[PDB]
RNA sequence: UGGAGAGUUUGAUCCUGGCUCAGGGUGAACGCUGGCGGCGUGCCUAAGACAUGCAAGUCGUGCGGGCCGCGGGGUUUUACUCCGUGGUCAGCGGCGGACGGGUGAGUAACGCGUGGGUGACCUACCCGGAAGAGGGGGACAACCCGGGGAAACUCGGGCUAAUCCCCCAUGUGGACCCGCCCCUUGGGGUGUGUCCAAAGGGCUUUGCCCGCUUCCGGAUGGGCCCGCGUCCCAUCAGCUAGUUGGUGGGGUAAUGGCCCACCAAGGCGACGACGGGUAGCCGGUCUGAGAGGAUGGCCGGCCACAGGGGCACUGAGACACGGGCCCCACUCCUACGGGAGGCAGCAGUUAGGAAUCUUCCGCAAUGGGCGCAAGCCUGACGGAGCGACGCCGCUUGGAGGAAGAAGCCCUUCGGGGUGUAAACUCCUGAACCCGGGACGAAACCCCCGACGAGGGGACUGACGGUACCGGGGUAAUAGCGCCGGCCAACUCCGUGCCAGCAGCCGCGGUAAUACGGAGGGCGCGAGCGUUACCCGGAUUCACUGGGCGUAAAGGGCGUGUAGGCGGCCUGGGGCGUCCCAUGUGAAAG
């Protein structure tokens, strides 16, 4: 018995926790921006959105998001933030949205 | 090429969707005689532009839902419930053929 | 990646390879993408090796990696000769 | 270039009509028999259970160590300590483990086939092109220290390297939001804003190789969708509420009720829904004059499954046969707390069965994985083994030899048959002996040359001392079925409706060509029969190619719904139909 495929398993768990972690952050900061924007705080909302954008791309840097999975998140994020700010806002900090 | 089919709109009781009854003819694989077989397609209609009796062309499309993989291309000719009628009667005729009685 | 290798087609003790272009992952005798030659190791007939340099070169130019024996044969037929 | 019919209903006849035979086929099995060889082929049953060995690894040219050596330094000497090198062990890291191999359980389905769609997508390694790799920081194993456990193993504490993780920079470029333009379902371009790169290693060292990063593309592989086709039962007729559609969202590489919230009330069915039965589909295979019928072993393609059920993680890719988690059945270890397992991989065991093989040889060849390479690993595979299981080739002799031996045999007792058969004469010479003895292998590699083209060289055979060649050399296996008609082949004797034959007709109740034996004969021959099953004959479901007064078959009659069918003339269209071109129609067969 004993096959050193056990190694791939060990390795997968380290990878699992790593991916799992990055994502948690993404969702947390995303919801964060979607919140401040919803409260019309353009300045610090875009601020955070930028961090979320950054984390998303970096996640797709390796094999956590990759492909167009990253692109959706970003899209969905810039969309909600920009719309929610359509409630008296004016992109103050002019983060990642392009006037 | 995206298949293009032509049929009649039998159902309208649907939001942004119409049922197109499409017929086809072909020789019987063994008995020769030309036989008519039909099929209903649920086609996409974003503007609810077509009604019962409208003969429309339908085109193969990117899925809009389960069942809906066709969109209404254009109108070929309208108003003609003679076609809708066959379908309706043939539908109502289903009352007689069963186990329970029915004034079909 | 896609390869240019030999597929076994003779009979017992009567090997007759078929130089084919296939994906690396297929059975050696499974579905190939294209036949571009043949090879009779025992040289039972004067015609124990045909290749079609034209084609061998098209695949090489798009990725196809030949096995060692594959290129040995392709070369013997002047696939790489540039003189 | 392709088509044969026969027996059997009556005293006899014609017809109807069923049954039966002659032919061909099979992953066969059974009986009697059995010599050689090539090539194929061999669990069709319990997808019952499986002992044992083997079936996936590989990289020291990504990294740091442990154990065991050998050697060299610092030193006046010891302790101590620095470096180099060999072996070995796992670890971290990477590529592979998503292929290759197995089985058809499930599935009547976009599963498969065929033709198309993707402006709804992905694709590691390979190829082409563009641009690039500046700086800083961090952790976890190994190892060291300690703890709980019978074990499996598990917990904590400390140290450390990297092509391991992270930050800042450069931004060719690319991603996203908004706008504009071209396209037109999410395609391409452009502008502002934001966001995102990198890994180092090796020397035949101060360049070149292996590799890293972002992007455009190629190639290959793949996801998803659509038209059409794909068995039986209507003694299954109604089915459905995630159901049908919409909006928004979630999710994915991507469309979609895929999933969720909310709204609408739909959707499907006799052109057979739903339900039940059965079944992996195909290229093909068998049969048939064809149309068609039957089928799907082997080989090739697709799908599905890996003890049963569910699930997700890691990945370019898996919901992953020899990876992970949980539930269930079971086997196993147990210090009873708790653990370890899953041959539908090769071989083998056991069970079931009428029935299906070697616990073999090799990685020499082809193919695959990893490595710069050497090379390692490959029960893929190449071979050998067992079985008349199939196909083909071949042998058990060749020529002469009585108007005809012996025996057996029938006999109108005179003869007739076996029989040129034998004996015997001569000739060859399967077996077996001796000798030689392969092709399959030339690449990788190394040298020259540019690590290129090209040239040169060396290593390498499991099969195998086998094939084949040459010399020597013995006459040296035969069987099985049948002989009433169909159906080629008849006599004696025994038996006496008995014993028994028998495919269908039918034989046997004392002269039986039909039972049993014998002689003889016919047929085929390393086989011959038998049983089973498929197609044929069977125009015996009839499309080609049938019928219904009395043979089986007209509805008891009508009314009429769907459906089927539709007079004469002209015109438009051009769906059916026909024509031309073209694409597709994998390989095998
Ligand atoms: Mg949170
Ligand atoms: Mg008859
Ligand atoms: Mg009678
Ligand atoms: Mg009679
Ligand atoms: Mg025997
Ligand atoms: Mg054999
Ligand atoms: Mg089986
Ligand atoms: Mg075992
Ligand atoms: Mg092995
Ligand atoms: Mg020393
Ligand atoms: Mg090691
Ligand atoms: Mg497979
Ligand atoms: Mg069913
Ligand atoms: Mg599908
Ligand atoms: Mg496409
Ligand atoms: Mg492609
Ligand atoms: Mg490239
Ligand atoms: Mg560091
Ligand atoms: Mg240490
Ligand atoms: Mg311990
Ligand atoms: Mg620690
Ligand atoms: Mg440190
Ligand atoms: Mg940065
Ligand atoms: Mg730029
Ligand atoms: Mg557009
Ligand atoms: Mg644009
Ligand atoms: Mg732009
Ligand atoms: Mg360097
Ligand atoms: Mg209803
Ligand atoms: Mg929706
Ligand atoms: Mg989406
Ligand atoms: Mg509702
Ligand atoms: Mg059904
Ligand atoms: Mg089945
Ligand atoms: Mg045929
Ligand atoms: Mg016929
Ligand atoms: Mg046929
Ligand atoms: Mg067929
Ligand atoms: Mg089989
Ligand atoms: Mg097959
Ligand atoms: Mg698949
Ligand atoms: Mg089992
Ligand atoms: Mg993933
Ligand atoms: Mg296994
Ligand atoms: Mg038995
Ligand atoms: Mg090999
Ligand atoms: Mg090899
Ligand atoms: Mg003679
Ligand atoms: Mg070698
Ligand atoms: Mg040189
Ligand atoms: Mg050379
Ligand atoms: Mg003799
Ligand atoms: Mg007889
Ligand atoms: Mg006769
Ligand atoms: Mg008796
Ligand atoms: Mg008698
Ligand atoms: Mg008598
Ligand atoms: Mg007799
Ligand atoms: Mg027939
Ligand atoms: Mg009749
Ligand atoms: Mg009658
Ligand atoms: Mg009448
Ligand atoms: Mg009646
Ligand atoms: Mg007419
Ligand atoms: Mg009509
Ligand atoms: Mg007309
Ligand atoms: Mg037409
Ligand atoms: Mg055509
Ligand atoms: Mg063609
Ligand atoms: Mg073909």
């Amino acid at each position: 018995r004993n096959l050193s495929a056990l190694k791939r398993h060990r390795q997968s768990l380290k990878r699992r926790l790593r991916n799992k972690a990055k994502k948690s952050a993404i969702k947390t900061l995303s919801k964060k921006a979607v919140q401040l924007a919803q409260e019309g705080k353009a300045e610090e909302a875009l601020k955070i959105m930028r961090k979320a954008e950054s984390l998303i791309d970096k996640a797709a840097k390796g094999s956590t998001l990759h492909k167009n999975a990253a692109a959706r998140r970003k899209s969905r994020l810039m969309r909600k933030v920009r719309q929610l700010l359509e409630a008296a806002g004016a992109p103050l900090i002019g983060g990642g949205l392009s006037a | 090429p995206k298949k293009v089919l032509t049929g009649v709109v039998v159902s309208d009781k649907m939001q942004k969707t119409v049922t197109v009854l499409v017929e086809r003819q072909f020789p019987h694989p063994l008995y020769g005689k030309v036989i008519k077989r039909s099929k209903k397609y649920l086609a996409h209609d974003p503007e609810e532009k077509y009604k019962l009796g409208d003969v429309v062309e339908i085109i193969e499309s990117r899925p809009i839902s389960k069942r809906k993989r066709f969109r209404v291309l254009r109108l070929v000719e309208s108003g003609r419930m003679d076609l809708v009628e066959k379908y309706l009667i043939r539908r109502q005729n289903y009352q007689s053929l069963s186990k329970r009685g029915g004034k079909a | 990646m896609v390869k240019i290798r030999l597929a076994r087609f003779g009979s017992k003790h009567n090997p007759h390879y078929r130089i084919v272009v296939t994906d690396a992952r297929r059975k050696r005798d499974g579905k190939y993408i294209e036949k571009i030659g043949y090879y009779d190791p025992r040289k039972t007939t004067p015609d124990w090796l045909k290749v079609d340099v034209e084609r061998a070169r098209y695949w090489l130019s798009v990725g196809a990696q030949p096995t060692d024996t594959a290129r040995r044969l392709l070369r013997q037929a002047g696939v790489f000769r540039q003189e």
